[PDB]
RNA sequence: AGUGGAGCCUGCGGCUUAAUUUGCACCCGGCCCGGACACGGACAGGAUUGACAGAUUGAUAGCUCUUUCUCGAUUCCGUGGGUGGUGGUGCAUGGCCGUUGUUGGCUGGUUAAUUCCGAUGAACG
């Protein structure tokens, strides 16, 4: 619940054989508030590629299977997700894209990580890198949440990463599945935020997208954004 | 009864103290993972390193 | 002073195990039950706080909030303030005080402290 | 990768990527052996009014 | 037969009280954290992260008060009647349950015991 914890336990950053020590501690079996002052030391005196595979391993497993029980994020495990936030490439590459070629994430999930993400700048290069990497694999209902509050981020957006992003929205061309309100969310945030770095054939480009997957109430926003746009 | 966040405390110079002109002003631990310009903390009863949490006395 | 016959200096030398032949039943059954890791804390910072006393008058006060604490012979002549509840009250600790808790000696309630009509037509 | 390209205006940065898409003991013994009355109202009682009184003009 | 009389107990009022919760909810103290947007400040001269020891404290604690060691942009200060999001809530909305027959088929320790735990399928209407 509280108080001093004992010094045997912010040992394991400076011990090597972590995984039996961790497998012995009942994987299944810590509270929340454990699990805060662990990510604490684990993000606080540790490197980085041991603290990814803490992050692989515990931390989500353990958000995925609270938020599937409460439908919510409990107050203790949203600050051990900020503190592993703390640690911008460890946190992404062991929580953030696990979850994201996971497949099954929910509304909730990517909305409440993604708010964690809003409330903390985080490094312009390893988030673009990221910016690629989610735009490279499939589009499903979580990683358009990403998508949109990353470009609400208004980071010095690097070219190859709006080459990967018109190259995906180009891979949304002739499909006829209907897309979300939100899809045309993403796409009127982008518009909002990098028209002026958008090449005139990237602009038509998205002309047509915009005449073969309409929209009766956004649309017409992006139509001007698109118009009223003033390039490099 | 509002309990105020801890403000680090900047303080002027802080590289400026463990250097003459030369040699180590401070002492160096001497761990595994630490050394090499890992300055030694010289409390005025003791010396702590604030990396791995070495202890002398 | 006297307590049951017994004076306090060999008060002070009795032993724990048949110091509860004195005692009351409460008492007995409590001291039989063991002291719980407040209670030796506390006994143990009364200790220390009669430690480093100047020898000519009282040492410094001691405040708890362990009112189910009771007094021990040893305590005879430390300065411990108990709480209410809301505030602290300071009390010595006297010979004859040793049957009764520490909790007794702050009251946590204050004491209730509490024209006909004549027509005139 | 994409076939279209800026073709024009300032490449600042040089998005280095390649180590992000292909990523994928005696202090022991010691911490060990370390282990071991008045309100509103009634107030306007006490209150006089005849004390600083202007000249009265008389007509 | 009583109650209304008397003592005690209890329920509503009222009085005291920090609270005497209400048609553990109450009180006294100590922790934890509390947006982005816009603009103006500080920031590698270094923003900020972790920390031993001692103390404050009813108690201990880098979650606080001293003493400097380390991490380095992973930043942190202020003002808005401007939105708001881990918010609460209703409607249309796609999938999915339950709802309105018939015949077959043992490594281990443990107990009085084929005892206990422990590993471990089919058709017909
Ligand atoms: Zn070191």
């Amino acid at each position: 619940r509280s108080g001093k914890l004992p010094k045997a336990f912010k040992i394991i950053p400076a011990l090597s054989n972590w995984e039996q020590i961790l497998y012995v501690t009942e994987p299944e079996a810590w509270t929340a508030a454990a699990m805060y002052q662990a990510t604490r030391i684990f993000a606080s005196n540790l490197k980085e590629r041991m603290a990814q595979r803490f992050y692989n391993l515990v931390l989500l497993p353990r958000v995925r299977d609270d938020v599937a029980e409460y439908k919510r994020l409990n107050f203790h495990l949203y600050m051990a997700l900020k503190k592993a936030l703390f640690k911008p490439g460890a946190w992404f590459k062991g929580i953030l894209i696990p979850l994201c070629e996971s497949g099954t994430c929910t509304l909730r999930e990517a909305i409440i990580v993604g708010s964690i993400i809003t409330k903390c700048s985080i490094p312009v290069l390893h988030s673009s890198a990221a910016m690629l990497k989610i735009a490279e694999m499939e589009y499903s209902g979580a990683n358009s949440i990403f998508l949109r509050l990353l470009l609400d981020k208004k980071y010095a957006l690097p070219y190859r990463v709006l080459d990967a992003l018109v190259f995906h929205f180009l891979g949304f061309r002739t499909e006829k599945r209907e897309l979300p309100v939100l899809w045309h969310q993403c796409l009127l945030t982008l518009v909002q935020r990098y028209k002026a770095d958008l090449a005139t054939d990237q602009k038509e480009a998205l002309l047509e997208l915009l005449r073969l997957q309409p929209h009766p109430q956004l649309s017409p926003e992006i139509r001007r954004e698109l118009q009223s746009a003033v390039p490099r | 009864p509002k309990k105020n966040k801890h403000k680090r405390k900047k303080v002027k110079l802080a590289v400026l103290k463990y250097y003459k002109v030369i040699s180590r002003l401070r002492r160096e631990c001497p761990s595994d993972e630490c050394g090499a310009g890992v300055f030694m903390a010289s409390h005025f009863d003791r010396h702590y390193c604030g990396k791995c949490c070495l202890t002398y006395c | 002073f006297t307590y049951r016959g017994v004076d306090l200096d060999q008060l002070l030398d009795m032993s724990y195990e048949q110091l509860m032949q004195l005692y009351s039943a409460r008492q007995r059954r409590r001291l039989n039950r063991g002291l719980r890791r407040k209670q030796h804390s506390l006994l143990k910072r009364l200790r220390k706080a009669k430690k480093e006393a100047p020898p000519m008058e009282k040492p410094e006060v001691v405040k708890t909030h362990l009112r189910d604490m009771i007094i021990l012979p040893e305590m005879v002549g430390s300065m411990v303030g108990v709480y209410n509840g809301k505030t602290f009250n300071q009390v010595e600790i006297k010979p004859e005080m040793i049957g009764h808790y520490l909790g007794e000696f702050s009251i946590t309630y204050k004491p209730v402290k509490h024209s006909r009509f004549i027509p005139l037509k | 990768s994409s076939v279209m390209r800026r073709n024009e205006q300032l490449t600042l940065h040089d998005e280095r990527f390649e180590k992000f898409y292909e990523q994928y003991s005696n202090r022991l013994q010691e911490v060990l052996n370390d282990y071991y009355k008045w309100d509103c109202e009634s107030i306007c009682s006490t209150y006089s009014n005849l004390y600083n009184h202007p000249q009265l003009i008389k007509y």
